[PDB]
RNA sequence: CGACUCUUAGCGGUGGAUCACUCGGCUCGUGCGUCGAUGAAGAACGCAGCUAGCUGCGAGAAUUAAUGUGAAUUGCAGGACACAUUGAUCAUCGACACUUCGAACGCACUUGCGGCCCCGGGUUCCUCCCGGGGCUACGCCUGUCUGAGCGUCGCU
RNA sequence: UGGAGCCGCCGCAGGUGCAGAUCUUGGUGGUAGUAGCAAAUAUUCAAACGAGAACUUUGAAGGCCGAAGUGGAGAAGGGUU
RNA sequence: ACCCACCCGACCCGUCUUGAAACACGGACCAAGGAGUCUAACACGUGCGCGAGUCGGGGGCUCGCACGAAAGCCGCCGUGG
RNA sequence: UAAGGCUAAAUACCGGCACGAGACCGAUAGUCAACAAGUACCGUAAGGGAAAGUUGAAAAGAACUUUGAAGAGAGAGUUCA
RNA sequence: CGCGACCUCAGAUCAGACGUGGCGACCCGCUGAAUUUAAGCAUAUUAGUCAGCGGAGGAGAAGAAACUAACCAGGAUUCCCUCAGUAACGGCGAGUGAACAGGGAAGAGCCCAGCGCCGAAUCCCCGCCCCGCGGCGGGGCGCGGGACAUGUGGCGUACGGAA
């Protein structure tokens, strides 16, 4: 019974989609994640899983603010001006 | 002092490390005091603390804090060093007068550990195979 | 129609009235398994649906 | 040699630079020589080839002394299609065969204002260098 | 590893001795010809020239 | 296990040392960087010696070194007082001053006064404006040299 | 399930949109290495981010 | 056919809106036509109309925001939008006048004991 | 000779070694050394005429403006444009814009309930009703207003 | 055969020579057209479509589930089935 | 060197073992991969340079390094070992 | 001269942006990853984690005829092949 | 049983500011093993090392002697070479292990409290004008508010300082 017949009654779920990290690891009863620790103000990362660390470092995502900051800096953080017009 | 936070005793290990009761934190209580004042008032920038009394159970302290962004501090040149962002969280890094003392740095023979920047840095220097080009 | 998913029936009603100068009896939305909120919109009986249908292009 | 310590001379780097080149940069890469006739007249070695120049193919199969008008410039494919440079496919349909711009010679340019100002800029730099050498 | 002993350091007189040895055999047409250099029609082997 | 004769020798490779190996592939790149930075600093301090300020003569400590003599950190206050240079000014003319130096013997003092005197002789103080007031030297000793001094200024030779 | 949240329903919708096979005009593009979608998910075998 | 930024710049505010509306209408009909086949000739426009719509909306926001920062250029407290965003930290630097405030003691020092240009060996 | 089996060779299969290529790595070096409540990183969901994935962008959504460039983009369509004109296409990027979660902020995570000010229909301030807009996290500093106390006084 | 690079000599350098490691990754045999495609009684006739019918569909017959159902509806789970 | 014949000889390799054709283990077959490395310290041997000396580091002076992150030089030539 | 404080520089830098180089590897190597890779896929979850480069100079990628329901062929053609 | 000072405390969607999370190669503060070695093992070692928590910057930390020395004396910090596998520690076993001097890279020094003098001579915020405004500043003018004598600012800090 311990095996195949008991796989039969896996009718209901522990985790769902976490709304910070996106992973299917938000434990419903605990009402925390276990991936980012969602309710926890700070993100969960541990130094033992260097592979896990790399899977959602900065680079990873869009970097939609951060990628235009790098450009902005390059040319010198100029604000509120234009190039000489035609 | 500081009892070792482990369930029951059960500091599983070699019986050097079996101690839980008679052992003592590195930083002072006064530093802990500052650190807590610092924690609470994040904007505020811990300058320095002093003592105001002691019961058996408690100590008391008085941590002088400073707004780094109040014009009267900003514009006064002699203070405006605290408004620089290297001085964020002095107390947390071991930089107030109190939390300096634990670091174990002073000039002369009675130190040597901390003969670079700090305790950690000297060890670092002393345990680097410098491996030169030509040897 | 297909409608923007954020819309209330109240908004749809108001839009349908505004765009097509028309007037509505009732709006009756659902969400397609696809993502696009569909909307069935009953026009008031002074108006014919096939007539407006010809006006807007569809038939 | 190259002495400038910010250029590359690194197969992988040059090829990557080449194949992943952006349109406006490809324009320059896809340049082609002028005929000795024009070389005399404008004081210019070569020019970025364009939609409707007149042109000879110099090398290959289509190598010939005919002067075909350019048909289009496929900067993605690093190639230009030329009037009668074509081949019949299985089912009779003609297909414009690609020729690389550099294996072609421009006999007649399509002169617009901008092409005119380009030629004026290149000729001037050439004569500055001859004055500096002298 | 990176800290393989890449560089190799030589006594200074020895370095000089080598450089004297090479100079001394930059004379000697045989040693120059044997090293491949077509020096058949050259006028004098320690070949020295005007300083224009 | 040891086998027949040899130094019963203790290597210190029991910690994780390969985690803290420090290579020297920098060093050429470093040596240049210093050298550029050096040449830049010269060029900034235009006719001033590249060296730095002038520094005192000083004997080493201990029985061992004792006999030798180096450059010290800076001239003492007595030495400035006797030479007749106001300590706050001495910094402004390129004279190193430490103030923590005692001065035990009068042989080391008069030597170090002599140094400063000699310095003041062979120094070319430019005037503040191109219009020339007191102290500032003649335009002769100015045109003939706005020259830097290569190497340590008035070097000590034991 | 027939009792869905909206969160879940939207998730399913996108998954349902992703399944379609490549458009054949893609094969005729210039630098094309793609022959088939290879991210096609059949409900009976392989069972969602859920 | 072409709507340029060029011309829109000068136009009146009410005039810009009517133009946007008239494009929004034109976009609708093409979207309708995309459903009912329509024609490739129509299904071009849909991209064109979209970008011309953006060209209009863009001009409007540029005009509204230029006028706005004219209105505050002078006033001390101004909206966060119109304040200059550089980088979180960079908006907490010392003020540009505040970081070259010498203490009177330090000023006096610079007056009495200025570093002098000097050379040696003559 | 017969079939079968074994051996060798020819040719054909199977299989993908070898060799030759390399828009990828690995290492060493140089310069700079910049994220965030003005909403970061990260996640979500969207957006193409035909587009699933990768990329690119945000309801102005394979991008707007500007400047530089100067005829393309191109799988097919369609188109534009007068490429003697702010002008295709790329590049740059200073103006504009930037859906929803997220430190994450009205309170909740259903995507549910709200409050308070103003605007349009709704009224003719009649509050309702609908739609739009702007506020409504915690901590803390400098001030401000309202206060509390058989806390310490003064005058009445 | 193949279709774009490669070798001799003198020196230097090394991630330098395989039959084995119940070695690692990939491939291929003999075993073998073998074991096997046996739980729960059952199929038959004609026609239609169709290149093609033991298996589809329609009709006819013979059978079973036998309302604690092999019937009629949900929950959870699936996610377009 | 391909095949066949015949006479004589001739057990299967690897390995641990006093002893393996073993009724000792590993091994169906083929391809590619696959294990005494590097650093440090010592000692002895050998080769070279200089020799009561020797030394080169570390640092510095000579270049934007194409070759150079080399090469050269240093009252630092010897602080020091 | 302790029990208050500030301070550039030589120093560090397997993260970032942007470059340069190599007695390195050359698709079972080199990063897990030369490719729609932290992808597919697995696991409730923490986490685990692949395989996979190469037609040709040019698509000129085989019109047309014929056998077959078709896949498949036979001729024809393209290509220096 | 009022009104008014102050003190200590509240509440504001009060006016204006800041802090929150990220990254983490390098850096600062804590915390802190056990494989392992010792041919066993418990002290020792592995190691103030991995994991854990905290906080930063373009670097950080350190730093202007309550220092070294014992000399004919040196003279902040950091870095390299050396000292030195040395002095020392250690079931004096395994093993561990610095500093000064010396030579270099660099080089830069300063400020308070206090003690005192100076009509608080000081600071913040309001409001009106002129310039300047994409790092909110200058100048002027307001019986316009507040902070402050339970001490702000100038002079001054051991190298002496004041009058
Ligand atoms: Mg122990
Ligand atoms: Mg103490
Ligand atoms: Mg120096
Ligand atoms: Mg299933
Ligand atoms: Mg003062
Ligand atoms: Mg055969
Ligand atoms: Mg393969
Ligand atoms: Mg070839
Ligand atoms: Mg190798
Ligand atoms: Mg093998
Ligand atoms: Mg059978
Ligand atoms: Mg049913
Ligand atoms: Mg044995
Ligand atoms: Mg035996
Ligand atoms: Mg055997
Ligand atoms: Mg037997
Ligand atoms: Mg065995
Ligand atoms: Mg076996
Ligand atoms: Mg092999
Ligand atoms: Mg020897
Ligand atoms: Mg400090
Ligand atoms: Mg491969
Ligand atoms: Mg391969
Ligand atoms: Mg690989
Ligand atoms: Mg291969
Ligand atoms: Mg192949
Ligand atoms: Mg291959
Ligand atoms: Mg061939
Ligand atoms: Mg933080
Ligand atoms: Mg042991
Ligand atoms: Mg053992
Ligand atoms: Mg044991
Ligand atoms: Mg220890
Ligand atoms: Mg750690
Ligand atoms: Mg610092
Ligand atoms: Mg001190
Ligand atoms: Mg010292
Ligand atoms: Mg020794
Ligand atoms: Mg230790
Ligand atoms: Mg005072
Ligand atoms: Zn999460």
């Amino acid at each position: 019974t311990k095996g195949t017949s008991s796989f039969g009654k896996r009718r209901n779920k522990t985790h769902t989609l976490c709304r910070r990290c996106g992973s299917k690891a938000y434990h419903l009863q605990k009402s925390t994640c276990g991936k980012c620790g969602y309710p926890a103000k700070r993100k969960r990362k541990y130094n033992w899983s260097a592979k896990a660390k790399r899977r959602n470092t900065t680079g990873t995502g869009r970097m939609r603010h951060l990628k235009i900051v790098y450009r902005r800096f390059r040319h010198g953080f100029r604000e509120g001006t234009t190039p000489k017009p035609k | 002092g500081r009892k070792r936070p482990v369930p029951k005793g059960a500091t599983y290990g070699k019986p050097v490390h079996h101690g839980v009761n008679q052992l003592k934190f590195a930083r002072s209580l006064q530093s802990v005091a500052e650190e807590r004042a610092g924690r609470h008032c994040g904007a505020l920038r811990v300058l320095n603390s002093y003592w105001v009394g002691e019961d058996s159970t408690y100590k008391f302290f008085e941590v002088i804090l400073i707004d780094p962004f109040h014009k009267a501090i900003r514009r006064n040149p002699d203070t405006q060093w605290i408004t620089k962002p290297v001085h964020k969280h002095r107390e947390m890094r071991g930089l107030t007068s109190a939390g300096r003392k634990s670091r174990g740095l002073g000039k002369g023979h009675k130190f040597h550990h901390t003969i670079g920047g700090s305790r950690r840095a000297a060890w670092r220097r002393r345990n680097t195979l410098q491996l030169h080009r030509y040897r | 129609f297909i409608v923007d998913v954020k819309a209330n029936k109240h908004q749809i009603k108001q839009a349908v009235k505004k765009l097509y100068d028309i007037d509505v009896a009732k709006v009756n939305t659902l969400i397609r398994p696809d993502g696009e909120k569909k909307a069935y919109v009953r026009l008031a009986p002074d108006y014919d649906a096939l007539d407006v249908a010809n006006k807007i292009g569809i038939i | 040699m190259k002495f400038n310590p910010f250029v590359t001379s690194d197969r992988s780097k040059n090829r990557k630079r080449h194949f992943n080149a952006p349109s406006h940069i490809r324009r320059k890469i896809m340049s082609s020589p002028l005929s000795k006739e024009l070389r005399q007249k404008y004081n210019v070695r070569s020019m970025p080839i364009r939609k409707d120049d007149e042109v000879q193919v110099v090398r290959g199969h289509y190598k010939g002394q005919q002067i075909g008008k350019v048909v289009q410039v496929y900067r993605k494919k690093y190639v230009i299609y030329i009037e009668r440079v074509q081949r019949e496919k299985a089912n009779g349909t003609t297909v414009h065969v690609g020729i690389h711009p550099s294996k072609v010679v421009i006999t007649r340019l399509k002169l617009d204002k901008d092409r005119k100002k380009i030629l004026e800029r290149k000729a001037k730099s050439r004569q500055v260098g001859k004055e500096k050498g002298k | 590893k990176t800290w393989r002993r890449w560089h190799r350091r030589v006594n200074t007189t020895q370095k000089r001795y080598a450089i004297c040895s090479a100079l001394a055999a930059s004379a000697l047409p045989a040693l120059v010809m044997s090293k491949g250099h077509r020096i058949e029609e050259v006028p004098e082997l320690p070949l020295v020239v005007e300083d224009k | 296990a040891p086998s027949r004769n040899g130094m019963i020798l203790k290597p210190h490779f029991h910690k994780d040392w390969q985690r803290r190996v420090a290579t020297w592939f920098n060093q050429p790149a470093r040596k240049i960087r210093r050298r550029k930075a050096r040449q830049a600093r010269a060029r900034r301090i235009a006719p001033r010696p590249a060296s730095g300020p002038l520094r005192p003569i000083v004997r080493c400590p201990t029985v061992r070194y004792h006999t030798k003599v180096r450059a010290g950190r800076g001239f003492s206050l007595e030495e400035l007082r006797v030479a007749g240079i106001h300590k706050k000014v001495a910094r402004t003319i390129g004279i190193s001053v430490d103030p923590r130096r005692r001065n035990k013997s009068t042989e080391s003092l008069q030597a170090n006064v002599q140094r400063l005197k000699e310095y003041r002789s062979k120094l070319v103080l430019f005037p503040r404006k191109p219009s020339a007031p007191k102290k500032g030297d003649s335009s002769a000793e100015e045109l003939k040299l706005a020259t830097q001094l290569t190497g340590p200024v008035m070097p000590i030779r034991n | 399930s027939s009792h869905k949240t909206f969160r879940i329903k939207r998730f399913l919708a996108k998954k349902q949109k992703q399944n379609r096979p490549i458009p054949q005009w893609i094969r005729m593009k210039t630098g094309n290495k793609i022959r088939y979608n290879s991210k096609r998910r059949h409900w009976r075998r392989t069972k969602l981010g859920l | 056919a072409k709507i340029k930024a060029r011309d829109l710049r000068g136009k009146k505010k009410e005039e810009l809106l009517k133009q946007l509306d008239d494009l929004k209408v034109e976009l609708s009909q093409l979207r309708v036509a995309k459903v009912t086949g329509g024609a490739a000739s129509k299904l071009s426009k849909i991209r064109v109309v979209r970008k011309s719509i953006a060209r209009v909306l863009t001009v409007i926001n540029q005009t509204q925001k230029e006028n706005l920062r004219k209105f505050y250029k002078g006033k001390k407290y101004k909206p966060l939008d119109l304040r200059p965003k550089k980088t979180r930290a960079m908006r907490r630097r010392l003020n540009k006048h505040e970081e070259s405030l010498k203490t009177k003691k330090q000023q006096r020092k610079e007056r009495l004991y200025p570093l002098r240009k000097y050379a040696v060996k003559a």
